[PDB]
């Protein structure tokens, strides 16, 4: 008895306009989709929580809510799964489906409420990290690529 | 009893680990990211009269 | 929930008509759950304690083998008996015996700097003696048959051999607070914790 | 009635034989001997039709520590009698009386080499290990669960 | 081409894989770099090793061999269902609806009684499985057996049980048809696969660019051939880590021997091979009728049993192009000495076949009481055994620095 | 026929005892045939505070009647005494196990008290322990949990 609600829920999210010119999951064919990408970003020279908080600040207005540096020095690797990475014949993207909230209804999924839970779970980091990976990967694959 | 125990002159120093945006999410996911590598680790909780 | 769904969907796939008794599923859910292994921490926070996995012979500087006792390492299991294929073998075939034995070899081969070999020499009860897995026997036996200590250069094959095997073989103590573990030399313990008791420095 | 003073090397390795190993009579030294004979098919008229493999000489003891020791003692005797086959010379009892019965020290050395590397599968189990083993192999006849 | 690389250490083979990737840029439309592997461990070792000597590792697929071969079947051949309808699982179920009917046949009399005395689908399900398990196996080792049984024919020389397995198999195939499921197994499909690839000598229909095979010291005869034919339109880099540089396997016809006297090329330089002109083949190596009556080193003799088979099957391929990548092992340690022997296929064991040999002892190698590589420890119990290790790990950590814990 | 492992004096005493009556094991089907003691052992002997002792020695309580009670309090006592007697006389090199012209002082590790049940063991362990002679019941089944 969840099929109606669900079958209607999925589509609504598919034919949903991403940023601006066109872009909507439903417009993505197999060839332009790569699901669940697993990456490994080596990290030499200890990554200090504080040292990273600085630059993360200057460039990101989101990470302006500066509680950060909640982890401690780490040398090694950096695992990570990317729910989805696709291309709108021009560029590549980072999609992460996030099922969360019990926060009643709609009013909690507004451009404000969302950017709130963002720092709440410090997902912002996920961004910078994930993209830093796609960067390294695309640069690696696309022989002579630009950001 | 003419004994004594070797005492190592080395030190811990550095620690090589393989983290993963887990340097963030505080534990509880202990053995969780182990049993299900792709579990929706971003969610958790109970539900009620909603 | 994954395994449960799996086990059921699979049965539906092959279109099973008749009904199913719980036992069937529980007993299977059990088995699967018994085989599902967790090893996500294999190469991050160092020092990996594990089992000999076939098709995973990575090179390490240090390789330690523990519990290489007879009846324990070359892991067994007899073919179904009605597995035709096992009576009339062929070049492609595979069996655990073969897999494990070639595993022990992959260790030696993969150990770049140090090979550590250990087995249990006696049960702390009837004190009867136990034995090292034949594989380990085939190793020191080869060592002794192709080496000789500096001192002993003119004595005998068998005699020079013994001294070698005996020299590499190290008989440990029953308790960690045994003083032998605290004199000077071969593996002086790094555990001062026991030192006082090892030196009978107690106060009744 | 009244048994023949047992001479291991001359015992007829063919069907039904009862051996009384009195108090500390070297029951173990006997078993090993008889084991080797069998492997190399030695003996003579009191020998066995053909040579047997490690995985054909069934030995059942009652204890667990028993089969361990029995299995241990044998791998050793084999490694020796085999070596004492490459040197074609031995100066330690049993073995010598054995080489005199050997006709091709060079072959026995080979045959034995296999017996050596085969020991991690020697058919030396306990009464109980033998059972569940035959059972689990012939499951249909025993109506056993896999 | 089906390139076969024999190396001494996984490192060099990882190296060659590292280079193969830096060279041909590979396309990049989210095309997953492929590496057949048989243990998560490898996948992790490679992933990390590669993320380093490149700054990142992202796509890479680690399909198991069996899952690769079938992947291609779907690609090459016409309309092959993803996932066979004869997979070990579904087989168990289909076999559970069948067996009950197949009883009381005289054929299955043995099962007929085994299943009666009692049950509640417990005995029936273990059988339906151990059966499906076997079939799943016969579909790889003896895939011709089925094509035989499918038509009712038996195969001369097999134990009984074929008495019931053979019918049962014919029975499963017929039943799966009525169900309306893709008749295609893995046996009735490998022959065709090769034929359509071995022929159609035109071009690669649209498969992957390059493929690697890392850390798998064993593959089925059929999977190799399947890869062989595939290695005519695709680049197959099979990285086999071999314990000996010379050939240590057995031989077929004294006619097949000279066809082995070929040579392996260095991945970058040119040609090499086994020692001693003819004498080698002669002497005792591949004596009487058997195989290498000497297999040089006695350790590699009784252990590598699995290796021989795989190495022997690799050198029985035609479209192959094996090549050396063996790195030396200077004999300074006891470990290095032994490791060296195994590499050069030589036996330094001394038996003392003669009083000349047996009396002196300086013919063997000098030990060095100070040598700690390869040590032996006898303990009273697992606890004790672990407490002791922790001590010596500590020791050998103290000993030489550079030794981080991950190296143990 | 040959009994390696044991002293001539012993094998002779055991054979004599079990040769008394016919069918000592009282079962015509379980006859007792003596055994020849091995030559390599012909040198074995046990000397104490002077000369060599008999392979077998029977200690007989006095009196006409005797309850199971007595023949334990008194036998354990006796046994106990003879143990410390060998031991003490052992440190003084007067208790020796000799193979012809070789010898060594008997040590606790050389004495052994066979028993039929837990109690009997205790009975012994006590009279022993009463003489500061430490012991260990090899057939102990108690668990670490009721200590
Ligand atoms: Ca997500």
């Amino acid at each position: 008895q969840w099929e109606p609600v669900l079958t209607e829920w999925i589509t609504a999210v598919l034919q949903a306009p991403l940023n601006e010119t066109g872009v909507s999951l439903s417009q993505l064919s197999a060839r332009n989709k790569q699901v669940e990408m697993e990456f490994y970003l080596p990290i030499s020279e200890p990554l200090i929580a504080s040292q990273l908080d600085t630059l993360i600040r200057q460039f990101d207005p989101l990470s302006a809510g500066c509680p950060p540096l909640e982890f401690m020095q780490v040398r090694g690797m950096l695992k990570g799964f990317i729910d989805l990475v696709f291309r709108h014949e021009g560029r590549y993207y980072l999609l992460d489906y996030k099922s969360n909230w019990l926060g009643e209804d709609s009013s909690a999924y507004t451009q404000q409420a969302m950017a709130a839970a963002m720092q709440a779970h410090r997902y912002d980091l996920q961004y910078q990290l994930y993209t830093l990976a796609l960067h390294r990967y695309l640069r690696h694959r696309i022989a002579d690529y630009d950001y | 009893a003419e004994l004594n125990a070797k005492t190592l002159q080395r030190l811990p120093g550095d620690n090589w680990r393989v983290t993963s945006y887990s340097g963030l999410q505080q534990r509880g996911h202990g053995i969780a990211q182990d049993l299900m590598p792709r579990l929706d680790v971003d969610a958790a909780g109970v539900a009620s009269v909603v | 929930e994954q395994q449960w769904q799996a086990i059921i969907a699979e049965g539906l796939g092959a279109q099973y008509g008749d009904a199913v008794p719980l036992s069937l599923l529980r007993d299977e859910l059990a088995q699967r759950l018994d085989q599902e292994r967790i090893s996500q921490r294999f190469l991050a926070g160092p020092v990996n304690i594990c089992t000999l996995m076939p098709m995973r012979s990575i090179p390490f500087k240090v390789v330690c083998l523990l519990g290489m006792n007879d009846g324990v390492y070359p892991r067994q299991l007899a073919p179904l008996g009605f597995d035709l294929m096992s009576q009339k073998p062929k070049r492609g075939d595979r069996s655990r015996r073969d897999d494990d034995r070639y595993l022990f070899l992959e260790a030696l081969i993969s150990a770049q700097q140090k090979l550590y070999i250990s087995y249990i020499g006696r049960s702390i009860q009837d004190n009867s003696e136990r034995f090292p897995s034949v594989l380990v026997q085939e190793l020191i036996d080869y060592i002794g048959q192709s080496h000789y200590l500096p001192g002993d250069e003119a004595l005998n094959c068998d005699e020079s051999e013994a001294r070698v095997k005996a020299h590499l073989t190290c008989l440990h103590t029953r308790m960690p607070f045994d003083p032998q573990n605290y004199q000077p030399g071969e593996r002086q313990s790094y555990a001062r914790e026991w030192l006082p008791a090892a030196s009978q420095a107690g106060k009744a | 009635d009244v048994a023949e003073t047992l001479d291991p090397l001359r015992l007829p390795l063919q069907g039904e034989r009862l051996i009384e190993a009195s108090a500390g009579t070297g029951k173990t030294f006997t078993i090993a001997a008889l084991y080797l004979r069998l492997l190399l098919g030695l003996g003579g008229s009191a020998a066995f039709p053909r040579p047997l493999t490690v995985e054909e000489l069934l030995v059942v003891t009652f204890t667990e520590a028993a089969t361990a020791e029995l299995r241990g003692r044998i791998r050793s005797n084999i490694h020796e009698l085999r070596i004492a086959c490459l040197r074609e010379t031995t100066d330690n009892p049993l073995y010598e009386r054995l080489l005199e019965e050997i006709d091709d020290k060079a072959q026995a050395a080979q045959w034995l080499l296999l017996a050596e590397r085969q020991m991690d599968e020697a058919a030396v189990f306990t009464i109980h290990g033998f059972c569940q083993r035959m059972l689990n192999l012939n499951a249909f006849e025993s109506g056993m669960l896999f | 081409m089906l390139r076969v690389y024999h190396s001494n250490r996984l490192d060099v083979l990882e190296a060659l894989m590292e280079f193969i990737v830096e060279r041909e840029r590979l396309d990049d439309p989210f095309e997953p770099e492929m590496i057949l592997v048989q243990s998560t461990g490898m996948a992790q070792w490679l992933q990390m090793t590669l993320s380093q000597k490149f700054g990142i590792a992202a796509n890479i697929d680690f399909p198991l061999p069996a899952s690769f071969i079938w992947d291609m079947f779907v690609r090459v051949l016409p309309e092959i269902p993803k996932e066979s309808a004869f997979n070990k699982q579904s087989m168990s179920w289909k076999l559970m609806t069948l067996l009950p009917q197949l009883l009381e046949r005289e054929d299955f009399t043995l099962l007929r009684h085994y299943l009666t005395d009692d049950s509640d689908k417990r005995k029936l399900f273990q059988l339906s499985s151990k059966a499906a398990d076997l079939f799943d196996q016969y579909l790889v080792y003896r895939p011709d057996w089925l094509a035989q049984w499918e038509t009712g024919h038996l195969v001369e020389g097999l134990g009984e049980a074929q008495a019931w397995q053979a019918p049962l198999w014919k029975a499963l195939v017929e039943y799966t048809h009525q169900l309306g499921q893709p008749r295609w197994h893995r046996a009735n499909l490998y022959q065709r696969f090769i034929e359509t690839l071995e022929s159609a000598t035109t071009c690669p229909p649209g498969l992957p660019s390059r493929v690697f095979i890392c850390g798998i010291s064993a593959l089925p005869p059929v999977y190799l051939q399947a890869l062989q034919a595939l290695g005519k339109h695709i680049e197959i880099h099979l990285l086999f880590t071999n314990p000996c540089r010379y050939y240590w396997g057995d031989i077929k016809d004294p006619a097949y021997l000279a066809k082995l006297l070929t040579r392996q090329r260095r991945h970058s330089f040119e040609d090499r091979e086994l020692p001693l002109f003819r004498d080698s083949e002669n002497a005792g190596q591949l004596f009487n009728s058997d195989g290498e009556q000497d297999v040089g080193n006695p350790l590699l003799a009784s252990w590598g049993k699995l290796g021989r088979d795989y190495i022997y099957l690799l050198s029985d391929l035609e479209s192959s192009q094996e090549l050396d990548a063996f790195v030396d092992v200077t004999p300074d340690n006891l470990l290095h000495n032994i490791q060296s022997d195994i590499l050069e296929l030589e036996n330094r064991a001394v038996a003392g076949v003669n009083i000349e040999e047996f009396s002196r002892s300086d013919n063997k190698r000098p030990l060095d009481p100070l040598d700690s590589s390869i040590t032996f420890h006898v303990c009273h119990s697992p606890q004790r055994e672990v407490e002791v290790l922790h001590d010596r790990l500590l020791a050998m950590l103290e000993e030489d620095p550079t030794l981080t814990p991950r190296d143990i | 026929d040959t009994n390696w492992r044991s002293a001539p004096g012993m094998v002779n005493s055991v054979n004599k005892l079990f040769s008394q009556t016919d069918d000592a094991f009282m079962f015509r089907e379980i006859p007792f045939i003596p055994v020849k003691s091995a030559g390599k052992n012909q040198a074995l002997r046990f000397v104490f505070k002077g000369e060599t002792q008999p392979a077998m020695k029977m200690w007989l309580m006095e009196g006409e009647s005797c309850g199971v009670g007595d023949y334990q309090s008194t036998m354990a006592q006796v046994c106990a005494a003879q143990i410390r007697d060998w031991l003490q006389a052992g440190q003084r090199g007067e208790a020796l196990l000799m193979n012809g012209d070789d010898a060594r002082p008997v040590r606790a590790s050389d004495i052994s008290v066979l028993v039929r049940s837990r109690q009997e063991a205790a009975q012994v362990r006590d009279a022993l322990t009463l003489l500061e002679i430490p012991s260990v019941y090899l057939s102990n089944r108690d668990s670490v949990f009721e200590t």
